[PDB]
Formats: structure tokens, sequence, C-alpha cells
């Protein structure tokens, strides 16, 4: 048969009745196509996702768009599989809408393109990698004080106008250049004008040719907002599973995914959990996050921005999300206004990777010494106002002298910052930055002017700048 | 025919409802058509409520359900040692099937009042900050509680690794953990050789809620098999908070009215039923024992939350790890203010009991004096008791990762600290002092080490001072 009819329409929730022995499986996709027979009807094109089996050959679904115009009795067609989106090379440089349909005017995607199911069990225990590995981003601050992990999840925080977008673009550029991988950006429940601005900025920077974008913004229904993340993830998974690459995945706001899930659960009628969240909050978060893992042949690492309601880090949604994070990078408006880029806070940033077992004894010692120096400078900044610069001891003067150069050497010139500054970018390897920071610690460069360290790549460029300055 | 065959009426959110099955019993295993198993939870008047233990995506209304005749059970045996399995006993590491020949039920009665014996045998965890001032005996159940990223898993891994010499079987149960984390933990166990006697039970965050609910019972049922043979078992539950969350999800899906913080009424009964099976059997029951180390993740150190208080109300103590201490260099992060062992002390070796008995309260007093002395200056004896003792005690209790210390090597350095042989050397040198003193002892006091090992007491009233001074002579400041 493979044909049903609508029997209930209640907002985004639609009930469909099928022939006995022909019910679709959970999470399958159903299509409604209708032509207005007369003036009292409208044309309909809709996609439904199966959610429950209510019994009596009835299936409850969630619509991916508005349900206006539906009429009790319309024919429904079963696709026999979950939502399927195109994957492969054709997705690079294109914008999709959670159904896999393009939004930009470059045209449609041919029907012979390969498509993969949205829903999929997480990779097996056998297929995971046995050892932890460090993703070399090429940015000095991140590679020194908050390393990234292949297959790890990173939480991004910062105020407005500090550099999150330019940092994301530089990460994509560096990964595509050196590690040969690509990136997938998945906006979730955010501003449509912000999405358009991001598209234009990526086109200007030239990053757009190496990335795919799925938006599904605030004005979309909860059913679409709850699956944008999954469709972005399933287009990302293709390159790791089939080509063995290292891939980035950006989720604009993971909190909107939970909020959409809660809204969907309320429509399904389940009993509200602690603070009104869905009872399945942890399970949904696990089913999303556990697919972002390093495997034997590739890896996916995800940079995620997390909104915290009422700044309460004990709220159930941030509490559940934080259990999955492996690192955290915090931006500072103080550094941004001081002129330090990429303005990453060298003390608020934390990472699970920074351990002697993973990163190495030399790297660990250098990083800890840098953090101690910066903490001592932070303490002395109060005494400077309490007493005065000259009243401090000689060892404190040496500590301050080292700290200024350290804090300035943390800055870097980005490839995508050329459009502003006029200076080309630099990709600094982790071994080179460790050596440079050791050299600054040991006092080899105490005679150089502190401004020659301001915004520069390797340590040799610092002495070149000092030579050109004086 | 409805005695042994049923038909599914409803499917959704991991639970189902079947018609027929007139002769099923409460808690029986049932098998769907796909091979996915289930459990008969409710026996209503016309239908049966089934909890699905697996992927429910392949189950549709109208599918056939059949009995198995067995109350919920898991396979047990020595063939399970060195394997990674799910709460149903399915092998997961891919090293072929499991050749067990015996099973035990998930739900079993706990040992009675007259079946138990007072805990009197030490469990050497290999960590100073535990074995010194918060001892753990065999048959005890001790809670490990703290915030995220504090070392809770590291403590359990070190304890499991330290058991190689002792005749004890270890079971590590992971509930809601990340699969990469479980893989890395298994790799550390393999590297240190603990997989010769360890069973790993896993249920990651991607699994459905019933498996998370079910994993600890499978672990304890696997442990009971060795416990009732007169052996000693150690069981580690990596999160009970996530089990509680899974059970809350299950209850809300079953439409049971929630209580405080949306948890169901029997959230206490769940944990009490789980943890009451850990016991120290008597000589009449065989003398076996089972030890439990449940974990609880607090939020911002709120020890007064509902689940932390429920779990504290069951176990025989708690070890509190503080994030404020974990950050800024106190890496074992032991908080002597909130850590206690209610049954321990009677299960501590005589030498350690003789030496380090007062350290817990002395360190708590030092902690209070540390905040009190920030108000200015103090007495000469106050500065002595603070800086000479407390700082050195804190710096010597610190310990590196995956580096267990034998109990004799612990008691030597603890005695050296408590007798004033460390009061002179700088605070920034005592870790090197300990690191070299272990080698010095290995070279020159093997007979004292044998004395402690055999008689479980201090080697001599005074004789140790000669060797301590002999080491201090060859040791150099800075
Ligand atoms: N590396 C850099 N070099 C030069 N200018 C920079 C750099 N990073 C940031 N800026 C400046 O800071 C501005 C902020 O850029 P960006 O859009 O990335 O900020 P944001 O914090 O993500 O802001 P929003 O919240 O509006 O998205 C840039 O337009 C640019 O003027
Ligand atoms: N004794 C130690 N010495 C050095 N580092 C340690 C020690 N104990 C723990 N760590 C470090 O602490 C970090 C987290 O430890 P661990 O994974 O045991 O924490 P946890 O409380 O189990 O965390 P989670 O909430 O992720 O489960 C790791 O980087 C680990 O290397
Ligand atoms: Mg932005
Ligand atoms: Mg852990």
């Amino acid at each position: 048969m493979t044909r049903g009819r609508v029997i209930q329409v209640m907002g985004p929730v639609v009930d469909v009745k099928f022939e006995n022995g022909h019910l679709p499986a959970i999470y399958n996709a159903l299509k409604i196509q209708h032509k207005a027979r007369n003036e009292n009807e409208v044309d309909i094109d809709l996609t439904l996702e199966v959610a429950l089996h209510l019994g009596d050959d009835t299936v409850r679904t969630i619509a991916m768009a508005s349900t206006d115009g539906l009429i009790r009795g319309m024919e429904v067609i079963d696709t026999g599989a979950p939502i399927s989106v195109p994957v492969g090379e054709v997705t690079l440089g294109r914008v999709f809408n959670v159904l896999g349909e393009p939004i930009d005017l470059e045209g449609d995607i041919p029907a012979d393109a390969r498509r993969d199911p949205i829903h999929r069990p997480a990779p097996k225990f056998e297929e995971l990698a046995t050892e932890v590995e460090i993703l070399e981003t090429g940015i000095k601050v991140v590679d020194l004080l908050a390393p990234y992990i292949k297959g790890g999840k990173i939480g991004l925080f910062g105020g407005a106008g500090v550099g999150k977008t330019v940092l994301i673009q530089e990460l994509i550029h560096n990964i595509a250049q050196e590690h040969g991988g690509i990136s997938v950006f998945a906006g979730v429940g955010e501003r449509t004008r912000e999405g358009n601005d991001l598209y234009h900025e990526m086109k200007d920077s030239g990053v757009i040719s190496k990335t795919a974008m799925v938006f599904g913004q605030m004005n979309e229904p909860p059913g679409a907002r709850m699956r944008v993340a999954l469709t972005g993830l399933t287009m990302a998974e293709y390159f790791r599973d089939e080509q063995g690459q290292d891939v980035l995945l950006f989720i604009d706001n993971i909190f909107r995914f939970t909020q959409a899930g809660s809204e969907v659960s309320a429509l399904l009628g389940r009993m509200p959990s602690a603070v009104g969240y869905q009872p399945t909050l942890a399970t949904e978060m696990g089913q999303l996050q556990e697919r972002i893992t390093s495997t034997a042949k590739g890896s996916i690492t995800s940079i995620q921005a997390i909104y915290v309601p009422a700044d309460d880090y004990t709220d159930p949604a941030p509490a559940t999300t934080f259990s999955h994070l492996d690192a955290t990078t915090n931006l500072e408006r103080k550094l941004a206004e001081m002129g330090i880029y990429p303005a990453v806070d060298p003390l608020a940033s934390t990472s699970r990777a920074l351990a002697p077992e993973i990163v190495g004894e030399e790297h660990y010692q250098v990083a800890r010494k840098v953090q101690q120096t910066l903490q001592r400078y932070k303490e002395l900044q109060d005494i400077i106002a309490i007493l005065g610069m000259d009243e401090l001891s000689d060892e404190d003067k040496l500590v301050v002298h080292r700290a200024r150069r350290i804090q300035f050497f943390l800055s870097q010139n980005f490839h995508v910052a050329e459009q502003f500054t006029g200076q080309p970018g630099s990709y600094v390897p982790v071994k080179e930055t460790v050596r440079g920071f050791k050299e600054i610690l040991e006092g080899k460069y105490d005679h150089l002017p502190e401004d020659a360290f301001r915004l520069v790549g390797r340590i040799e460029e610092v002495v070149e700048k000092a030579k050109a300055m004086g | 025919q409805v005695s042994d065959v049923g038909t599914v009426i409803q499917v959704g959110d991991g639970i189902a409802r079947a018609h027929g099955l007139d002769n099923v019993m409460s808690g029986e295993l049932v098998e769907f058509a796909n091979g996915v198993m289930g459990m008969a939870l409710n026996l209503e008047e016309n239908n049966v409520g089934i909890v699905i233990l697996g992927p429910y995506t392949g189950i549709k209304e109208g599918d056939e359900v059949r009995r198995t005749g067995r109350i919920m059970e898991v396979p047990v045996g020595e063939a399970l040692i060195g394997r990674v399995v799910n709460p149903l006993g399915q092998p997961v590491d891919g090293l072929g099937p499991v050749e067990t020949t015996e099973t035990r039920p998930i739900e079993s009665p706990a040992p009675g009042v007259m079946d138990r014996r007072s805990v009197h045998e030490p469990l050497q965890t290999g960590i100073k900050a535990i074995d010194a001032l918060v001892p753990i005996g065999r048959g005890q159940r001790e809670l490990i509680i703290g915030d995220r990223q504090t070392g809770k898993t590291s403590v359990a891994i070190d304890t499991i690794i330290n058991q190689k010499d002792q005749n004890m079987i270890s079971i590590y149960v992971a509930i809601g953990q990340k699969e990469s984390t479980v893989r890395t933990v298994v790799e550390t166990l393999r590297k240190h050789g603990a997989l010769d006697y360890t069973i790993v039970v896993t249920a990651s965050a991607s699994q459905p809620a019933p498996l998370l609910f079910l994993a600890p019972y499978a672990g304890v049922a696997m442990g009971e098999y060795f416990m009732y043979k007169g052996k000693h078992v150690l069981v580690v539950y990596d999160d009970l908070s996530k089990q509680a969350a899974a059970y809350r999800e299950l209850s809300l899906l079953l439409r049971r009215p929630p209580g405080r913080e949306a948890y169901p009424g029997d959230i206490f009964y769940l944990h009490s039923r789980l943890l009451e099976r850990a016991a120290k059997l008597s000589d009449a029951k065989g003398g076996g024992s089972l030890t439990a180390l449940p974990f609880v993740e607090t939020q911002a150190g709120d020890i007064s939350a509902y689940i932390p208080t429920n779990v504290i109300s069951i176990t025989d103590g708690q070890i509190f790890l503080q994030s404020d201490l974990f950050f800024s260099g106190v890496r074992p992060a032991i908080n002597a203010g909130l850590s206690v062992s209610r049954v321990g002390g009677a299960a501590q070796i005589k030498a350690m009991k003789k030496v380090a008995g007062t350290l817990r309260l002395d360190l708590a007093a030092y902690r209070e004096l540390e905040a009190f002395a920030q108000f200015g200056s103090d007495l000469d004896k106050a500065t002595q008791a603070k800086l000479a003792r407390g700082a050195r005690t804190v710096e010597v209790l610190k310990q590196d990762l995956h580096q267990p210390i034998p109990v004799e090597k612990q008691v030597l350095i603890i005695y050296a600290l408590t007798r004033g042989f460390l009061d002179d050397i700088p605070v920034e040198d005592v870790r090197r002092f300990e690191k070299e003193f272990y080698l010095f002892l290995d070279q020159n006091g093997q007979h004292l080490l044998e004395h402690i090992r055999t008689t479980k007491d201090l080697p001599n009233e005074d004789d140790l001072n000669k060797a301590i001074e002999a080491f201090k002579k060859t040791f150099v400041v800075s």
C-alpha cells in the first residue's frame, strides 16, 4: 500500500492512519503533496517525521514546516527511510535548509546524488581511536594554553564584537590549509540577518569554497530547529567516514537545540521534567554529541557556542552540555580594546588536554610557567595602584618586564585579518611556539623593545621587527 | 494462543505495551521479533507494559512478542574477566563471544542481619590521602563525591590498578560516560595490566535510558557470583546521578507523578536496593565480601542537594573532592573537612593506625588556622604549627597520576613527617625528599620493610631514626 490519510491536525503535530501491517518505522519521513481542487483549498508541500505509534494503525508525526491548509483526509506517502540529505563534494559552498534543499540561487541538486539518513546509531566501541591526539590549529594561544583534541568538543564564549566570527574563519582557513580538511557550519535558532552577514563575510574572506552551511534559523518550526544540527552533522560525517579527513563542525547555539526539543516534547504531551525541560534531555544530548568522535580513519571536532540562561551554570541545559565539553576558550573585551588579537583570555581558558601524559613534559612546564607569570602580574597590578610603579621590588620589576612581552607575544596575525590590518597571516607550529615561549621565559630577549612583540608570528619575526625598529 | 505469544499495541520513547501474554510473570524477560530484548514491568488487566532494552527504532505496532520463561538475568562467570560488555552481557570489544555457563537474577535479596560480619580487613588504595586519614575496609561502601573535572575517575583507576598484588576482582561500571573516555580508561587498564582481573560494564550516553537504569544491577549481580564463593570483589559505579536521571526519564515517560526536583518517589529505594547488596559475609556464609565505590557529581559543591543527601544516607562515609583545591596545585584534592569513614579505622593496619591517627583533625585545624592567620601576625608557636607542619603535610600528601605507593612506603614517610624529621627542609623540596627516600629505603631498609610487611606494625620504637638520619646525611637541600 504505502499510502495513508491524515486524521488529526493539531498545530505542528499531525496524526496519520495507515493500513494494518504497513506502518512506517520510527523517524521515517512522510510526504504530503496536494493540488487545490477548487477555490476552498491551497497547494501543500510538506514533510513529516514519525515520532510515536499510537496504536490502532495510527502514527503521530512532527511537521517540518507550517501545517496551515491541511485537511482531514489528505493522502500521505511513505518514503521508507528517515530524512536524507545530499552528501559529498556537491555540498561544499552551498546553503541548505534542514531538508537538504538548497537556499542560494546556484540551482538544484541532481536526483542521482548520494543521500544519507539523518538518524544513525553512534560509532561502535571497536571503531574508536585508542589514543588521544592534539589538533594543531596553528594559533599560538590555543596551541599553548588550551589545546584542542581530535574528536573533542570545545565551548566558545565571549561578548559582542570581540572576534568570535573572525576566529572561526581563521580556524577554518588554517585547518583547510594545513590538515587538508573541511568545515561544516550549522546555525541553530539564531538571527537570519546574522546568518546572512556570516555568509557575506565568508565569501569576502574566501573561506566559503571549503565549507557547507545549514541555517534553520529562529523563525523555523521546532521540528526543523531540532534537526538542523543532525543534518549538519550527517553532512560532516561523510568526509570522515568515506575520505578519512579531519573535519570541523560549528554549532551556532546548542541551547536552541535543547529548547526546540523541549517545545517538541510539550506538543507530544510528555510530562515536564525538573525545570520544564523534556524528560529525554540527557538522551537527546547524548545522541547528538556521541556521534562527534575520533575513529580509526578520521575525526570530527566541534566548536560550540553555549548560551547560559540567567547566567546560571547549574541550570539543567548548561549542566548537561558541559559534561560533554573537552575544552573552553573565553574572549575578553579588555584584550580586544587593548588591541590584543585573537583576544583569547590566557587564564579563563581551560582544557582537558593540557597534561604531561598527552602534551609532553616540556610543553606542560612552559605553559604552567607562563600562567604563573601572568597570575603574578595580575596580582601586582593592584599594588601598582596601591603604592606606585617605582615602589615595587626588583624581582617584581623583572616579573612585570617578562609579563608584558609574554602578553604581547600571545598575539598573532591572522590570514583573514589582512582585509583589516593590511598584513599577511602566519601559521605557527606548536613546537616553534613552545620554543619561543621558553626563550622569552629564560630572558634571552629581555633587551628587545616590548612593542616589537605586539602582533607577530614566530619568534624570529620578533627579532626581525626589533632590527627594523632600531 | 496467548499464553506465550503477544502482539505490540503501542511503541514510543523506549517503552511499549503488548496484548496477550497471559502467563508472563512480573519482571520476566521477553524477546521481540528483531531479537531486541525487553522486560515485563506492569501486568495490567488486559495488557502488559514492556521496557525495551535496546534500539526501539526497528519495533513497530503489530510485531510479535514471545516469552523466555526466565526472570531478568545476566550471565556470570570467570570467562567474563578481561572483557568489555553491555548490561545484557553482550560482548562489545569484539573479541569473540563469552563462554559463561551460569546466570544470576538482576534483582536478588540482600544478605540478612545475621549473615554479616564487622569490616576488619583493609583495602589498600595506593593513595596516601586516602589510606592515611580516610581508610577503606573490605565490605565497606564509600562514596566518592565532587564536581566535574576533579579526579573522581582517576581515584578509582588508581585504586583498581593497585589491587594487582592482592587477591581481589575488580568491576568498573560506566553509566552515561563518553565512549572515548571509556576506551582510554580501558587502554590505561590494559597498559598497567589490570585486565587480568577486571570486568568492564559500559552504557554510554547514546544508549537508551533503560540500559543506563539497568547497568549497576548487572554489575552487582556479576560481583555477587564471586562474593558468594568466598572471594573479594570491588565494584565501581562511575555515576549514580546519571542512573537517577535515566530512572527519572523512565518514570516521567510512564506518567508517574514526580516528587521533589521531578524525581519519583522511590529514587531512594533504587539506590538503597542497589547499595545494600555490598556486605562482608561471615564465616558461616563463607567470608566473602563485596566493596562499592559509588560516584555522585555535585553542582558547585552543593552537598545539600537531594541526590547527594540520599546517597550519603546510605553509604558508610564519603570522600569529598573540592574543585577549589583541585585547581591551584592540590591535585588529589582531598578535603579533610567533609571526608570521613564511619567503618574505617577498625580496618586499618596497626602501624598506620599508630602513626597517622591524628592527621585528619590536625590538618583540619591547620586549614582553619590558614584563614585565621590572614588577619595579621600570630604567636611563634602558631607560626610553627602552621608553616612547619601544615604546609609540609599538604605538600607530602600530594601525589602524581597512576603512581601507587606500597603501604609500607606510605607509613615510613608519614612517620618521618609526624616525628619532625621534615620540619627543617624547605616546603619546595619535600616531594624530591620523598622520591629519593623511597629509593634510599629500597637500598638500605629492606629488612624494616619486611618487618612492617610481616607484622603489620612499626619496625621498632627508635631504630628507624638511625636510617632516617643516614638518609638525611646524603640528601641535599635544593
Ligand atoms: N585578528 C583581528 N585583526 C584585526 N581586527 C580584528 C581581529 N579580530 C577582530 N577584529 C576586529 O573586531 C571586529 C569584531 O569581529 P567579529 O565579527 O569576529 O566579532 P564578534 O565578537 O564575533 O562579534 P558579534 O557578536 O557581532 O558576532 C572585527 O570586525 C574587526 O574590526
Ligand atoms: N593525581 C593527579 N595528578 C595529575 N593530574 C591528575 C590527577 N588526578 C587527576 N588528574 C587530571 O585531572 C583531569 C580530570 O581527571 P578525571 O578525568 O579523573 O576527572 P573526573 O572528575 O572523573 O571528570 P569528569 O567529570 O570528566 O568525569 C585530567 O586531566 C587528569 O589528568
Ligand atoms: Mg559572530
Ligand atoms: Mg570521570
